[PDB]
RNA sequence: UUUAAUCAAAGUUAUUAUUAAAUAAUAUUGAUUUUGGAUGAAUUUAAUUUUUAAUUAUAUU
RNA sequence: AGUUUAAUGUUUAUAAAUUGAUAAUUAAUUUGUUUUAUUUUAAAGUUUUUAUGAACUGUGAUUUAUAGUUUAUUAUUUUUAGUUUAAUGUUUAAAUAUUUAACUAGUGAUGGCACAGUUGUUCUAUAUGUACCUAUAAAAAAUAGUAAAAUUAUUUUAAU
RNA sequence: UAGAUGUUUAAUGUUAAUUAAUUUAUUAUUUUAAUAUUUAAUAUUUGUUUAUACAAAAGUAACUUUUUUUGAAUAUAAAGAAUUAUUAUUAUAAAUAUUAUUUUAAAAAUAUAAAAAUAAAUUAUAACAAUCUAAAUAAAUAAUAAAUUAAAAUAAAAAUUUUAAAAAAAAUUAAAAAAUUAAAAUAGGGCAAGUCCUACUCUCCUUUACAAAGAGAACGUUUAUAUGUAAUUGUACUAUAUUUAUUGAAAUAAUAAAAGG
């Protein structure tokens, strides 16, 4: 028991398991709105299909292309993919101070904006001779 | 596991100070055989050549300077033996006997070529006179080795590595594994997707029928 | 309760509610290890409470080194 | 989710009960996991053990806590016929390295002149 | 973790950054728009792929109104 | 705290500058309607309206010898009691005078006339006393 | 500006009415916003105990993998090995194990001294099972007369150095290998 | 050997240290070793409110 | 170790008031490069926000007969090493211990599971919920505004 | 002697512009946390003899090399009242192991415990006997303003008397008794108000409500409305009025706070 006080405090490995979708399996929508050729009985190639495709993110698969018309069932797993995978309270330090202005924050994506180097800002202000 | 008393560390930090990170002197300019004189403390001003250097401690063993009697306690075989021996003195209190000016002279490893320097570089420059110095090498053991367990230098020089019959074999042992899981990653790509495209190819059939 | 001081080597009485002690059999007083807590330091190895730590160094620099 | 003989008895007096680690290459399903959900169970096998109703503690009787990490990898399931039906020799690291001594041997050390 | 962070909503313009979310369908909460592709694209490039007639057609202003949400004020220029 | 101990090893809260009070707290609204301080400095008297206040039944047959509406100065003790709340703006300074009851134009001026305000164009020169600017006619919310 | 709360009841002094209680803790004063420390102080998550009951922490760390990432493949620089190879017997860390084993089978010289013993004893690591040991005697030392191997997983030995700092010798296992033939060691005498 | 019994405590000690606290505007996915271990849901903390975001005056109401 | 009301007004340089209001003016006559931040110490009942607690003592639900005895009775009257009381103990072998003192006879119960503080159990004692029921834990201020108690500096120069 | 008619510290003090004699004016009676006494020549300790069952949780101050199985992996001793302490921690199994801790050469009180008298086991008994020294070793506890006393008599102060005054003549030491000294302006009656208590007719802010409106009211909600005391509260022409109707009650048997004897 003596040990259990100062070993149960170790922070176990964390990650952002984002919401699984049982009722709306987005993988079986690569077979939606696919013209089937008559004699062959198979999905003839629709070159227009991949452009009405709203690529849905996923944790086991890179992105799953869905036809636009069924995209609205996957608006959460979109807002869960943009969100910085950390809890905010660990990346809070990028939100309260004056790095609030130098950081993207759409959908709580606590990611950095582009910053000029210190050597570029030198040349980019001397070439204006100011 | 427990710490020590406050007063206990205080005693143990002064004994073994080099346990700090980078206790050595940032450039190492003191070497065995250097001609150095002490400066301050006990016997300020004696001259004697270095014989050994304890680098990690910033100290020096110098002939005839700071000599003490190293008592040698012994077991029942030998009696109590005493032996005189000069002691490690800190390099912070000694400076070099310049082979020309015989005065104070700092000594910096220097770079850049002056008069046909072999590596185009001096190795220890005196500031006052300017006659440089070399930086020798510490000695490796000459009489080390077990002939019953030491592979001679030639059995360590027999290059058996023909990379044209093993590396072409490694890339097969690797590529077989990659080509396996990838096509094995086509199970769910097939054992799950084939069922869906059936509900499509079963729809064209039941769509062909209805019109008729 | 708590008539003397708060250190474990204090002088007057105490109580286990206000000043709960760890049961330390015999530790060193404020003036150094008497000849009673050293009967362990040369037999048990460490002071008998277990809490103190056996700095056996300067003897090692006495005999071995 | 793992072979239930690791959890309850595969026999009358609880032969299989314990924590088991499996080499990451064999398809033998183990029970040791360090998910937080599974730790209040994994720790009890270390600090308490198991009290089979037969009246014999199985995984941990005496004092020293077993070490769930260094347990040798899993190699089978216990049948009522043998101690173990060994199911995958792919875990057993049978040291299949031969050695000659005939030509151009290589002493463990090397020499310098 | 997230393999393939999705792209912004409407980065169709080549010079000006995309509008904030919600306006184009997203989550309200920022009054700016930042296309990392637009910033990392250098200036000589960003001016290359456009012409003056076009630059004056995506710097276009709707200041009292929103160019995407009809009848709605520019939620880039509102209080929140 | 001695040098280092569990009371300083760890880190309780920390304390920062205390915000001030309203600068003119001690001219409480309850006096700015009762009294008016009159007279030259070194003769400031605090007069308050004089006379009875009871609201009788429908009697009050004389309205002419009714309350004469005279200001009569309050009791000498209480003037020192209230004024005591006014001096404590800067105690220990024989120099300064009591802060007056009602504001004066130099007080309303000196307040926003420091160097630190020299660029605050709006609210300078008592903008908060003038009637507001005629707002725009295409104004809307 | 904030304007401090005010606590000098007198000529007005009627907090009973509009006066909302401002006894609510003074957040403004402590405004130094760095968290205090929890009054029951959570100990460091390092295990201090070192005796014979040293248990193994199940909780899976974070930096543990991020160091086993960079030690099977340079993590921040080199790209991840394809999973078909990563989960294969050709993944280097597993590759260097079927052709380059690294074990330490330290027989106690104390056991087979001048005496003659048909049961030697080995300080084998804790990962090695019974079979894994027999296949290690028969293939590397050609000792192929084992009958039964017992197992005594023993915790490594503690000790305190001259200062008195707790140290330990890596855990091992005692495997009483039942040999077929009495083996000894002819100590030169 | 006799002490009749009593009566006093003033003013110096070795051999080793560089730590705390405040101050500084340039870091940041949780301090205390190797996840899941079935290949899957364990390792999810999101919602317009003085919030680790901290406010240059004395007037008017 | 130990307690906080700025003992000072030097050149740019200028600071008056008055009606209940509009307003009115011999509003007589000062001061100030604009002076602002401070207000003992210790200290009761309390409040408040979150939290925790059935290893204690409280009441379920699974135990369906390892003991001696009276009466025919399977009830029994009992047995009673389980049941509401009196001395010693008095920092005691115990932060409630040993003996004294008041009735019931397990085919219905030792914990399974369960409850929790502006409230549980409740055989309804405002008894008991881990050795002070003001329950415990954490953070805080109105809390001697209270015959409360403290408040660090000899040799002085005005009185009642 | 010495400024003065008496309560807001004196300082270049080894010039924080120094370097060998600074010989630095510096200390808060008590609330602090460390040490040192006094209780203390002490209280309590004190190891020469008894009758043996098994689990688990329980610890891990911890060691192991020596035979766990023929199961692979795993693990085989140790407590809890703070303790090496009043103690068979007993779910189970049990029945002829001498199976391994208890000082002292005195006396009283006490404490346990003990032959005889005003058919039973009892009495009370504060009756013999019996057990409990000392010294040696070890050592705590509460308590502590100090005395220059302290025997003994004897008067003096809103006073209750700690002192002081006259008059005496009071020696050490150990032991044992507790007479005096070191632990509350109280107990009991008789009265009157108050809190507690019950009770509603009339009092206030309850919320939980119910009905009402609203939607062709399958229900979910938002306004307007007086119900229970739900339930907490509280209720003694210049004059000459006015600031109180605004919940009402009960030996409410006990508490509290007063007076009175």
């Amino acid at each position: 028991s003596h040990q259990l006080k100062r070993i149960l405090n170790k922070k176990s490995l964390h990650k952002y398991n984002w919401d699984p979708l049982h009722m709306y399996d987005p993988r079986k929508l690569v077979h939606a709105n696919r013209y089937v050729d008559h004699d062959t009985y198979e999905e003839k190639y629709d070159p227009h299909w991949e452009h009405n495709a709203h690529l849905v993110p996923d944790q086991q698969f890179y992105n799953i292309p869905v036809p636009k018309e069924y995209k609205d069932a996957y608006w959460w797993r979109d807002l869960q993919a943009r969100r910085v995978q950390c809890p905010t309270e660990w990346v809070h330090f990028r939100m309260h101070t004056k790095d609030k202005l130098k950081y993207d924050f759409q959908d709580l994506a606590f990611r950095k904006k582009f910053e000029y180097s210190y050597e570029d800002v030198v040349a980019n202000a001397k070439d204006m001779c100011s | 596991a427990r710490d020590l008393e406050s007063h206990q560390k205080i005693q143990i930090a002064g004994r073994y100070p080099y346990f700090s990170p980078d206790y050595e002197i940032k450039p190492w300019i003191w070497y065995p055989g250097d001609t150095v004189e002490v400066v301050s403390g006990e016997g300020a001003g004696q001259r004697g050549a270095i014989i050994a250097v304890v680098k990690y401690k910033n100290e020096i063993l110098v002939q005839n300077v700071n000599v003490q009697d190293v008592v040698i306690p012994a077991s029942e075989t030998r009696p109590e033996q005493v032996v005189q021996r000069e002691h490690p003195i800190s390099v912070l209190r000694v400076r070099h006997v310049d082979p020309s000016t015989n005065q104070l002279c700092h000594l910096e490893i220097v770079k850049v070529r002056n008069k046909e320097t072999g590596e185009l570089e001096e190795r220890r420059i005196s500031l006052e006179s300017g006659a440089l110095l070399p930086i020798p090498a510490p000695e490796e053991t000459v009489e080390a080795g077990d002939p019953l367990k030491d592979t001679a230098i030639q059995d360590a020089d027999e290059e058996t590595y023909d990379r044209e019959k093993e590396m072409p074999l490694l890339v097969v042992r690797r590529l077989q594994a990659m080509e396996n899981y990838f096509v094995d990653s086509l199970q769910k790509s097939h054992e799950y997707h084939k069922a869906l495209q059936m509900r499509n190819a079963q729809d064209m059939q039941t769509f062909q029928k209805d019109v008729l | 309760y708590q008539r003397g001081s708060w250190a474990p080597g204090s002088k007057h009485q105490k109580h286990m509610s206000l000043n709960p002690t760890m049961y330390l059999y015999r530790f060193a007083g404020p003036h150094g290890p008497g000849p009673y807590v050293m009967k362990y330091w040369w037999t048990l190895g460490c002071f008998p409470t277990g809490i103190e730590r056996p700095f056996r160094l300067p003897e090692f620099l006495a005999s071995y080194q | 989710k793992w072979p239930a003989w690791m959890d309850h008895g595969a026999d009358g007096t609880g032969f299989g009960i314990g924590l088991n680690r499996t080499h990451p290459l064999s398809k033998l399903r183990g029970n040791l996991r360090r998910n937080p959900s599974e730790i209040p169970r994994v720790l009890n096998m270390m600090i308490q053990g198991v009290w089979h109703k037969s009246g014999n503690k199985l995984y941990f009787r005496g004092g020293k806590p077993p070490n769930p990490s260094t347990h040798p990898y899993l190699t089978g399931e216990p049948c009522p016929v043998y101690g173990w039906k060994v199911t995958d020799p792919g875990v057993i690291r049978e040291f299949n390295l031969p050695q000659p001594e005939d030509k151009t041997r290589y002493k463990p050390y090397v020499a310098l002149q | 973790v997230a393999p393939w962070v999705p792209p912004p909503r409407h980065d169709v313009k080549v010079t000006m950054p995309p509008p904030p979310g919600g306006e184009v369908g997203g989550s309200y909460g920022v009054s700016t728009g930042y296309s990392d592709r637009l910033a990392r694209t250098p200036y000589w490039k960003r001016m290359a792929l456009s012409t003056y007639a076009l630059r004056m057609k995506e710097n276009e202003t709707r200041y009292p109104m929103s160019p995407h949400r009809e009848g709605e004020y520019d939620l880039r220029y509102t209080v929140t | 705290p001695k040098a280092g101990c569990e009371e300083i090893t760890r880190q309780g809260r920390r304390v920062v500058l205390k915000p001030q009070e309203y600068f003119a707290q001690h001219r409480m609204q309850v006096w700015q309607m009762r009294f008016k301080e009159m007279g030259p400095p070194f003769s400031r008297v605090w007069v308050a309206l004089g006379g009875k206040m009871r609201r009788r039944r429908i009697g009050r047959q004389i309205d002419v010898k009714d309350m004469r509406y005279y200001w009569r100065p309050i009791e000498p003790q209480y003037q020192r009691l209230y004024m005591s709340r006014l001096r404590i703006k800067d105690h220990s300074n024989k120099r300064v005078q009591p802060m007056r009851l009602r504001a004066t134009n130099n007080d309303i001026g000196q307040a926003s006339s420091l160097k630190e305000w020299e660029r605050s164009s709006d609210r300078k020169y008592g903008a908060a006393l003038a009637p507001p600017k005629k707002r725009d006619f295409e104004f809307r919310v | 500006r904030f304007y401090r709360p005010l606590v000098n009841q007198g000529i007005n002094l009627w907090r009973s009415r509009m006066g909302r209680l401002h006894k609510g803790w003074t957040t403004w004063e402590y405004n130094r916003d760095v968290i205090p420390d929890p009054r029951p102080f959570p100990e460091p998550a390092v295990n201090n105990y070192f005796g014979r009951s040293r248990i193994w922490n199940p909780i899976a760390g974070k930096i543990g993998l991020v160091n086993r990432k960079a030690e099977e493949w340079g993590w921040p620089h080199q790209r991840p090995p394809p999973t078909g190879l990563r989960r294969s017997p050709e993944y280097f860390p597993f590759f260097f194990s079927r052709y380059f084993p690294d074990v330490e089978v330290r027989l106690v010289l104390d056991s087979v001294l001048n005496n003659e013993t048909t049961r030697p004893i080995f300080h084998i690591p804790q990962d090695m099972s019974k079979q894994e040991l027999v296949n290690y005697l028969k293939n590397i030392y050609n000792i192929d007369n084992v009958v039964r191997i017992r197992v005594r997983n023993m915790r490594g030995r503690r000790f305190k150095n001259e200062v008195g700092e707790i140290k330990s010798l890596p855990d091992y296992k005692v495997a009483v290998v039942e040999l077929d033939s009495p083996v000894s060691i002819v100590f030169k005498q």
